[PDB]
């Protein structure tokens, strides 16, 4: 048994995660009870990886719900699937971290770390052979941004040789809560850098272009933009909750696409992109899976190249028809893969389709176009920090300027190495 | 880095209680400064007041030296 601990920070990490919930339970034929009514076994055979078995044949999620705030997972006790997580898994303050990485790093958060801790000590030890952490976080808050890292490198201290895996949402300015939200994002790559293993780049700037440009939304609501999530996250999980002829795992996914160890955040890819009754062919699933209207990221894939590929599709479909559409993309635009690492894209085929989906498909990418992400991130970082506007905030709680100009190189010198690989 | 930690939260702590030093000091001598000024000033009057009921009880005393004469 290869057990996963999932763990959400934060009022975009919880909403985040508890929709992932929401969604895999379905497929899994898991009520908000904890009850298994579904059909299939195939639902069952990996189901250890995310839920834990309690007695009475009742499935309990192994998460671990983490919040400065009581508001956000009030609201997810109170959600449809709420009484499935155990009551013990709820750790929460009640102050806040007001949108602040340093209050969710280095004062508030750290006077609930230790108590998250246990939990995930808790569940860890009842793990038959635990693989890793994934962690569901924005990146632009303060909980999730600054409390996540923290727990992050707290975990990585007591697990170093388990996988530590991130969900993290990129802020934009075109889905803005805080001016600060530079300041917190560049702060927390940094230690995504250093301690996590893959690191699936959602950008709120992709997720409400999509919405907008492709759904034909007007104003996106976060629910809009997380159903987007919901189907990325249930895509690129699907080889661990479902069985298959690879016996997927966090740690194979880092050794083949991660040829770097600081060149660890994925591009995500989804197809269909939903908001209905036309069934999509295999040519049009491979299609849209490498569109840049697809990504998660809201990177242009053509301006970089790909260093690993990795491709999931969903669905009862040709698995010849699919091997010969994935071999067309490399063949046709091979000039967007690097030719020094061969057969750098891989292919699963799973039977299972997600709820009211006949076809779709799931794109995982290792691509420098990533760093135009980053850039966008230090660009905003920069123009606040030369006038040193905004710091008192974090100074008040500690910090110092120094340790901002190091973030700041930092994220500019990740930049300058997904540059190298590029030409 | 959990040295850095440590030192981070102490230094939010020294300068909290810095802030709450400072104006508890900045304070106490604006009203020790204000009670002795204000005092001088009600002194200063006095003593000029005082100083004319000298001059009264001295020019009732001149009075009594050229009656008798
Ligand atoms: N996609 C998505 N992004 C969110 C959601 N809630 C907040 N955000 C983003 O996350 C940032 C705010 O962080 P937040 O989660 O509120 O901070 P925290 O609760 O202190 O960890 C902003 O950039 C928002 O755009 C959500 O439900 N979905
Ligand atoms: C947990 O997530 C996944 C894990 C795996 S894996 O365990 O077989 O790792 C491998 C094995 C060989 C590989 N070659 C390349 C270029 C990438 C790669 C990854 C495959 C996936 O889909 C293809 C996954 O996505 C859901
Ligand atoms: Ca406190
Ligand atoms: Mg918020």
């Amino acid at each position: 048994m290869r057990e996963i601990v999932h763990i959400q920070a934060g009022q975009c990490g919880n909403q985040i995660g508890a929709k992932f919930w929401e969604v895999i339970s379905d497929e899994h034929g898991i009520d908000p009870t904890g009850s298994y009514h579904g059909d299939s076994d195939l639902q069952l055979e990996r189901i250890n990886v995310y839920y834990n078995e309690a007695t009475g044949n009742k499935y309990v999620p192994r998460a671990i719900l983490v919040d400065l705030e009581p508001g956000t997972m009030d609201s997810v006790r109170s959600g449809p699937f709420g009484q499935i997580f155990r009551p013990d898994n709820f750790v929460f303050g009640q102050s806040g971290a007001g949108n602040n990485w340093a209050k969710g790093h280095y004062t508030e958060g750290a006077e609930l770390v230790d108590s998250v801790l246990d939990v995930v000590r808790k569940e860890s030890e009842s793990c038959d052979c635990l693989q890793g952490f994934q962690l569901t976080h924005s990146l632009g808050g303060g909980t999730g941004s600054g409390m996540g890292t923290l727990l992050i490198s707290k975990i990585r201290e007591e697990y170093p040789d388990r996988i530590m895996n991130t969900f993290s949402v990129m802020p934009s300015p075109k889905v803005s809560d805080t001016v600060v939200e530079p300041y917190n994002a560049t702060l927390s790559v940094h230690q995504l850098v250093e301690n996590t293993d893959e690191t699936y780049c959602i950008d709120n700037e992709a997720l409400y272009d999509i919405c907008f440009r492709t759904l034909k939304l007007t104003t996106p609501t976060y629910g809009d933009l997380n159903h987007l999530v919901s189907a990325t996250m249930s895509g690129v999980t699907t080889c661990l909750r479902f069985p298959g002829q690879l016996n997927a795992d966090l740690r194979k996914l880092a050794v083949n696409m991660v040829p770097f160890p600081r060149l660890h955040f994925f591009m995500p890819g989804f197809a269909p992109l939903t908001s209905q009754y036309r069934a999509l062919t295999v040519p049009e699933l491979t299609q849209q899976m490498f569109d840049s209207k697809n990504m998660m990221a809201a990177c242009d894939p053509r301006h970089g190249r790909y260093l690993t590929v990795a491709a999931i599709f969903r669905g009862r479909m040709s698995m010849k028809e699919v091997d010969e559409q994935m071999l067309n993309v490399q063949n046709k635009n091979s000039s967007y893969f690097v030719e020094w690492i061969p057969n750098n894209v891989k292919t699963a085929v799973c039977d299972i389709p997600p709820r009211g989906l006949k076809m779709s498909a799931t794109f995982i990418g290792n691509s420098t176009a990533i760093q135009e992400l980053f850039k966008r991130i230090s660009e905003q970082f920069t123009a606040m920090f030369r006038r040193k506007a905004f710091l008192h905030w974090y100074t008040g709680e500690g910090m110092d300027e120094m340790e901002f100009t190091e973030a700041e190189s930092n994220m500019n010198d990740l930049v300058s190495e997904y540059q190298q690989y590029q030409d | 880095k959990r040295e850095h930690e440590r030192e981070v939260i102490q230094k939010a702590i020294e300068e909290n209680n810095n802030f709450i030093k400072m104006a508890k000091e900045k304070l106490a001598q604006k009203m020790e400064s204000n009670k002795e000024n204000r005092e001088a000033h009600l002194a200063a009057m006095l003593e000029r007041l005082q100083e004319k009921d000298k001059h009264a009880e001295e020019v009732r005393k001149n009075k009594e030296l050229k009656e008798e004469a």
